[PDB]
RNA sequence: GAAGACAUUGUCAGGUGGGGAGUUUGGCUGGGGCGGCACAUCUGUUAAACGAUAACGCAGAUGUCCUAAGGGGGGCUCAUGGAGAACAGAAAUCUCCAGUAGAACAAAAGGGUAAAAGCCCCCUUGAUUUUGAUUUUCAGUGUGAAUACAAACCAUGAAAGUGUGGCCUAUCGAUCCUUUAGUCCCUCGGAAUUUGAGGCUAGAGGUGCCAGAAAAGUUACCACAGGGAUAACUGGCUUGUGGCAGUCAAGCGUUCAUAGCGACAUUGCUUUUUGAUUCUUCGAUGUCGGCUCUUCCUAUCAUACCGAAGCAGAAUUCGGUAAG
RNA sequence: UGACAUUGUGAAGAGACAUAGAGGGCUACCUUUAUAGUUUCU
RNA sequence: GUGAUUUCUGCCCAGUGCUCUGAAUGUCAAAGUGAAGAAAUUCAACCAAGCGCGGGUAAACGGCGGGAGUAACUAUGACUC
RNA sequence: AACUGGCGAUGCGGGAUGAACCGAACGUAGAGUUAAGGUGCCGGAAUACACGCUCAUCAGACACCACAAAAGGUGUUAGUU
RNA sequence: UCGAAUUUGGGUAUAGGGGCGAAAGACUAAUCGAACCAUCUAGUAGCUGGUUCCUGCCGAAGUUUCCCUCAGGAUAGCAGAAGCUCGUAUCAGUUUUAUGAGGUAAAGCGAAUGAUUAGAGGUUCCGGGGUCGAAAUGACCUUGACCUAUUCUCAAACUUUA
RNA sequence: AGCGCCGUGACGCAGUGGAAGCGCGCAGGGCUCAUAACCCUGAUGUCCUCGGAUCGAAACCGAGCGGCGCUACCA
RNA sequence: GGGUCGUUAGCUCAGUUGGUAGAGCAGUUGACUUUUAAUCAAUUGGUCGCAGGUUCGAAUCCUGCACGACCCACCA
RNA sequence: AUGAAA
């Protein structure tokens, strides 16, 4: 027949996620020394909508 | 073309198939035999013939 | 609602799937349109039971 | 059809050349050897891509086989074949045909 | 940090796999499809008194069956009817007379047969080997079936004789492959032995579309080469069917077959229906109805003039010249 | 999915293969038991 | 897959699919093991998944019957087979 | 479908007209004689000879061929008893 | 239909069994049930069309058998050409004499088989019975069988004859 | 128009050449004051009709009679 | 508009394919009962819609004739 | 389990 929608969404020309209005990844800070031997202080400076 | 629905006789299992009306389909050579019955041993039925 | 070229449900003078939509996990890429690796179907009546 | 177990028939056996007694037996089609040239060629022919390569027959009609015999001379042990007509039911153990009997 | 000789990756083998690929999807045919087999065959008839002879012509049949239902020999004669014989009657078993076949011979049908080819009894496996010749279908090719001999070995019979399957007409299968029997023969090609493999002669395993491919559909999205060899419009021959008009008159009509009707029967006409055929047209005749508009036929609905009436008048029915 | 290779270093069980003894319908099993080696699942 | 809201989604897991068992003399490839043979090779056992066996599943594909008799008019048939 | 002869492949003379019917099969010409068909005019050939039938207010006119039937008529002619 | 699932420029991505599709098999440069270009390729065709000067001589077939064979081939036949061996006969789409074979036309059914019309005359140990009567293989009457000779019509799968 | 199926007691439905099955219905006895139910018993099927083959069929093959089913497309 | 089927007691239904109308419901009388109902017995009704052949002879054989019950009916 | 009308 012909390729079908999921079978083209894998290849992903027009189905790639949109990225212009995102703040990057949301992640936990790296487990370097402090989070596995003690703690560290941080300041929530702001809160923001992610698109 | 003919749809056929038939009962497996030694098992009791339905079997539906279909194939054109003019193509060849195999048939076995079924036979009934009317056997008399005597004293039943372990699970094997016990039937005799006239000769 | 598609054509039979465009999907494994498509075509027919009536909008009907025709061949059952419950698809094996060991199917292939091209056949896995529909309900995939399903254990039961229909309306559940009761509890998720977990 | 029915046949006895022994038969008086010609034996071209280089000492009989006359009517001797012959033990009859059926002909069984015989187990197939590998390494016969057809099977060797066929395994080579099917080796690899191309799918099926020789025909294979399904449009079948005959519901009977010809029955065929082996004739073992009592003196020479010289086997011999002779063929008979087509029969659905065949038998060598012969309960004779008694004419004067009931149903 | 995790995980650890597992995973992974490589190569083979088993499965699943229209997701994808390749290919096929018989023939005959009063168009094709459904149906059927007239596709391999057999009997009788069509078939026109040698032979041959068609159609989806008629009535049927075959893909099987028999160690006897084959071969020989001997003894009897069948179906049916009449007259009897307890139970026993229409039909149980026995006897006599007639009994040219009216029975039986594996089956379909047709031939054939009466000290037999039928029924019973006795003995057997000629339903065996070597291969050639001949007939039928016929290309005088093959397959199948059958005929008559030769060389052997046998059966049966007192013997002449008869016997190579079934009383005759049908009952079946090439190459390649597999397998078996015979010769225990040939070869395996640097020389040997032994396994194994390949050869010669003769059979089976099967192609029923039966001189023998290995094979499902759809397309109204459709494509191509063609076809009036082939359908659906119109026309043409035909008119069953549709319609119209006659001949006869059992009866209806108060009395009376005919004023008007006219059963049972039958002869015609028309092509306005609907079939049948396939002559023309498939390198296209634009295909139903309505609207418009002309013209023609009469088997006249009305109007003109008439005839008949179960026509008093009125109204009506039948009929003639008549398509103005 | 399985086998081999990749792929080296360790053990703790269990199942079966042959020998002998008890419970069983001249005697075949099945239930068990004790052996020197052999394979295989965890 | 179905197509706002309201109301409501009945019965059928036999078939085809999907999925979960393994407690099994079924089937069971290659590699590997044993026996025979002088070897090619043959034969036997074992045996992964799958298939077979058995559960679940219909807002999965889909499916959802006939015949009789009977009521104080007759007809009809609550009822019964 | 059978037998034969033709048409296809075949002109000429006739059937007005026509693949097949009838006559006859073909070199180029001349002279005669015929076939089948015809002789009022078209049209070459007798409006010939002879014996009768028919008047039709839808005559009839020459094979295949181009239609016409059952049933009737004090029309008319010739007959039978 | 018109403030939006709105309309639009430019850049940019997705490429042919692939893309893209608010889904029509629509769009993919006037091309879409698989674009366009070039080659393989002078692809294949049992199918259609066409197939080039003159004259002379001879001159057909649409039939047999087999073929996934029915618009085509192979084969045999029909027909040309090359001739070869001999020279009036080892011939004839013919008649006559003699001898065979056929079972169609026609004919027949008081001849077999099958079908068929109607009577009479009998046999009733004889089918149904109606009567005389207790009944009686006793008696009578009627009505279907059977028997006798008769009559009418028939047969592609009936036949003496022919 | 063409093809196929089916006809079993009163009713429904099985039925295989050696010879009819089940359930309901029906009848009789017993319990019951009576019927139902219940317990003990028994019976009824030219197997549509005709013919044929067969030693013999309900079955197997023609005829008819009846009740149904399937085809009916491309124009 | 034709092709088929049938019009049976007051109601309904077999009929017998040819010689005689049968069954049920209904009604009338009787039995039963204190009288009824139901139940049991007996009779009642029948040219079976108009003419033909006519089996000796006809409702049913079938020919037409008035009532009904089904099946068909441009065409591209 | 049921038990007609006055």
């Amino acid at each position: 027949g012909r390729v079908i929608r999921n079978q083209r969404k894998g290849a992903g020309s027009i189905f790639t996620s949109h990225t212009r209005l995102r703040q990057g990844a949301a992640k936990l800070r790296t487990l370097d020394y402090a989070e596995r031997h003690g703690y560290i202080r941080g300041i929530v400076k702001q809160i923001v909508h992610d698109s | 073309k003919v749809h056929l629905v038939a009962i497996d006789i030694f098992t009791g299992k339905k079997l539906e198939d279909l194939s054109p009306s003019t193509h060849n389909m195999e048939v076995p050579v079924v036979k009934r035999n009317e056997y008399q019955l005597l004293d039943i041993d372990d699970g094997f039925l016990s039937l005799m013939n006239m000769d | 609602a598609m054509n039979p070229v465009d999907h494994p449900h498509g075509g027919g003078n009536h909008q009907h799937i025709g061949k059952a939509s419950t698809i094996s996990r060991g199917a292939v890429s091209g056949q896995k349109a529909g309900l995939i690796a399903a254990r039961r179907t229909g309306l559940l009546r009761g509890s998720q039971k977990t | 059809v029915n046949v006895p177990k022994t038969r008086k028939t010609y034996c071209k056996g280089k000492t009989c050349r006359k009517h001797t007694q012959h033990k009859v037996t059926q002909y069984k089609a015989g187990k197939a050897s590998l390494f016969a040239q057809g099977k060797r060629r066929y395994d080579r022919k099917q080796s690899g891509f191309g799918g099926q390569t020789k025909p294979v027959f399904h449009k079948k009609a005959k519901t009977t086989k010809k029955v065929v015999l082996r004739l073992e001379c009592v003196k020479c042990k010289t086997r011999a074949q002779l063929t008979l007509k087509r029969c659905k039911h065949f038998e060598l153990g012969g309960e004779k045909k008694q004419k004067g009997q009931a149903l």
